[PDB]
This record gives structure tokens, C-alpha cells and sequence, in this order.
């Protein structure tokens, strides 16, 4: 009846590849990949910083 | 006789000469969307 859904611009697939990336450099990198480039660190020793 | 739609339009007949039933499916439509560059930049466009 003059209805219609949009698709959204990311596909579910693509907001998982997001969160996938947010959580890689979360555990790979610490707080430092939000400052620029990710910077490894051990995860031992990020959860002791 | 008829099946009903949520808005009270037709969804479905049974026809008055042959007693079959016959959906209604409302005639293909849709949005136009023209994807474009700036007309300063090209006249050419695509059609979603
Ligand atoms: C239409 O006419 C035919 C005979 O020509 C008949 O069999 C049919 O039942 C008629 N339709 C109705 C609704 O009676
Ligand atoms: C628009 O056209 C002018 C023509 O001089 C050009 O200088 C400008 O770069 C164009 N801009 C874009 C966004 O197409």
C-alpha cells in the first residue's frame, strides 16, 4: 500500500567484519590502535596495563 | 468470495463464470533512484 523497506548501507556481514576488526585490534593492540597505528602488545600484558 | 488485504483491499477472488480462485497480485512497482555524478561533472546516469 505505498509501503516499502530500504536495505541499510552495511550488510550484517559487513557490521560483523567491524566488530571483528574492533575486536582484533582490541586484543592485539591494546587502547593503541585508536591512537593511530595498532601497536602489538601481549594480552597478559595489556590486562596488567 | 473475495480474501481481504490488512488495508481492506482485495487479495484474492473467486471467479463468477469459473469457480476458481485467483490471487491478486498488484502490478510490479517500485522507488526510482537516480545515481549521479554533479551535472558539472557528467550528464551521464544510472537507474536503481
Ligand atoms: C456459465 O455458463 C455455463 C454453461 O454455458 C455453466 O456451466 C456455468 O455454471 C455458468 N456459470 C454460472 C456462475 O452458473
Ligand atoms: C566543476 O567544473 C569546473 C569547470 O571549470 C571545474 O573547475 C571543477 O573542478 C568542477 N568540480 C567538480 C566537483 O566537478
Amino acid at each position: 500500500n505505498g509501503l516499502t523497506v530500504l536495505p541499510p548501507l552495511l550488510t550484517d556481514e559487513m557490521i560483523a567484519q567491524y566488530t571483528s576488526a574492533l575486536l582484533a585490534g582490541t586484543i592485539t593492540s591494546g587502547w593503541t590502535f585508536g591512537a593511530g597505528a595498532a601497536l602489538q602488545i601481549p594480552f597478559a600484558m595489556q590486562m596488567a596495563y | 468470495q473475495f480474501g481481504r488485504d490488512i488495508a481492506d483491499t482485495t487479495d484474492a477472488v473467486r471467479d463468477p463464470q469459473t469457480l476458481e480462485i485467483l490471487d491478486i497480485t498488484p502490478c510490479s512497482f517500485g522507488g526510482v533512484s537516480v545515481i549521479t555524478p554533479g551535472t558539472n561533472t557528467s550528464n551521464q546516469v544510472a537507474v536503481l
